[PDB]
């Protein structure tokens, strides 16, 4: 019955 | 004056025996990397650039190279795909993980952005910034008696690359390496900064996103009560992650979703089905359906802490998604409750808006209302009160949806509905 269903720059 | 240089004069710079020349051109190239507008990172890739930055990074009695030339390539790695991979086909990553033991704070705390962006590309370079030994000195970098002694920058910046360290399936992280990490985790969702709190459930949230030894892998650790005070919080940035992997982890076992249970989590749904953002309410509502799917205890706890009457209420008015969710609770409810637990949900008045939804162009919506439409009809035989439960149908145009689906395109919706016609409706 259950369901079960980045970067970063400096500056 | 190292603003606004051409990529050629960087390359001549850098192409240099000069070391101070070296440095010149290397921090113009950070400047160029850290424009906002376009940066020309596929020019420099183009260039040849990045074996120059990654020597560089080795440059020990030379700090300030280091320094830039990290900087540098972990703007490139922030970019595309096939721009992270030109910086680790560079070699960067053994470069980055030996400066991490750098002296100089502003160097280490760029290797740790930088290894943050490489993993965060995906699952295999997850892995190999793994397999070449990355974790033993993240970790060391926080192994101190009070986190609040570090620079908040610095703790943020660690915060996300584990985080990252823990981020993505097919494959999910190593077991081995999970374990290692999970007690740093849990410290740092003890903090009392919002971002590193933020970052700790993202990363607790990706943890539990999988099958139930993972799960229990964290419940075991016993951070379900603070997930359930971070889900109380005001920030949205720290509930977002709370309630999803507070949801996650009632995807898994009966006794999971009763740690869950336990930890009071029930007592902030009230809010949380009702709150103004509504990726909160779909994935509360979502939340909800996977504890209704529960034991006969749990729906009643469901219902102790009066919860019903805000599912009809998600279901009378909400986001078409966060409605779908809605029936689906209403049907696992239906599915595993008792006949009085079901009569109770009649009583709260479920099937008005229950029917309102028949109108939908969703097929799988369809279906799923006339199976619960199905189980409270069961219950209603079972106290021999079919004919006013159909007369309530009827009132509310609920019976002309039915035979109006008789004639549906999809086979198993006119195949349910048709026997509902048939069996209650004569």
């Amino acid at each position: 019955r259950k369901i079960k269903r980045q970067k970063r720059g400096k500056r | 004056g190292t603003v606004n240089w051409s990529v050629e004069d960087i390359v001549k710079g850098i192409n240099s025996n000069n070391l101070e020349s070296q440095l010149q051109a290397t921090q113009a190239a950070r400047k160029l990397l850290s424009r906002e507008k376009q940066p020309p990172i596929d020019n420099i890739i183009r260039a040849g650039l990045i074996p120059k930055f990654v020597s560089f990074l080795g440059k020990t009695d030379c700090s300030p190279i280091q320094f830039e030339s990290a900087w540098a390539l972990t703007n490139i790695a922030s970019g595309t795909s096939e721009q992270t991979k030109a910086v680790v086909d560079g070699g960067a990553i053994p470069a980055f993980i030996s400066l991490l033991a750098s002296p100089h704070a502003h160097i280490s705390e760029q290797a740790v952005w930088a290894l943050g962006n490489i993993a965060g590309d995906g699952s295999a370079f997850r892995d190999l910034v793994i397999k070449h030994g990355a974790i033993d000195p993240l970790l060391a970098l926080l192994a101190v008696p009070d986190l609040s002694t570090l620079a908040c920058g610095y703790l943020r910046n660690l915060t996300w690359t584990l985080s990252n360290l823990c981020r993505n399936k097919n494959p999910a992280p190593p077991l081995d390496a999970v374990e290692q990490i999970l007690p740093t985790l849990v410290r740092l969702l003890h903090h009392n900064d919002p971002e590193v709190l933020a970052d700790s459930c993202w990363a607790i949230s990706y943890l539990t996103d999988g099958p139930n030894e993972r799960i229990e892998m964290v419940v075991k650790k016993g951070v379900v009560p603070q997930l359930v005070k971070l889900l109380g919080a005001t920030e949205l940035p720290i509930v977002t992650p709370a309630l999803r992997a507070i949801g996650n982890i009632v995807t898994g076992t009966d006794e999971q979703t009763q740690k869950v249970i336990d930890a009071g989590a029930l007592a902030v749904f009230p809010s949380l089905l009702t709150n103004p953002k509504t990726n909160i309410q779909k994935e509360a509502t979502w939340t909800m359906s996977n504890i209704t799917a529960g034991r006969q205890d749990q729906i009643q706890q469901v219902v102790n802490h009066g919860l019903v009457p805000f599912l009809v209420g998600v279901l009378s008015k909400a986001d078409f998604k966060t409605q779908k969710e809605a029936a689906w609770a209403i049907t696992n409810y239906t599915s595993g409750g008792t006949v009085e637990q079901i009569v109770y949900l009649v009583h709260c008045g479920i099937i008005e808006p229950l029917m309102n939804l028949l109108s939908a162009k969703d097929t799988k919506i369809i279906q799923v209302i006339l199976d619960a439409i199905s189980n409270i009809f069961q219950a209603a035989e079972k106290l021999g009160e079919t004919e006013k439960l159909s007369i309530m149908i009827e009132e509310c145009g609920g019976l002309d949806k039915i035979e109006a689906l008789q004639r549906h395109e999809n086979e198993s919706v006119y195949k349910a509905s048709l026997n509902l016609i048939e069996k209650y409706f004569s």
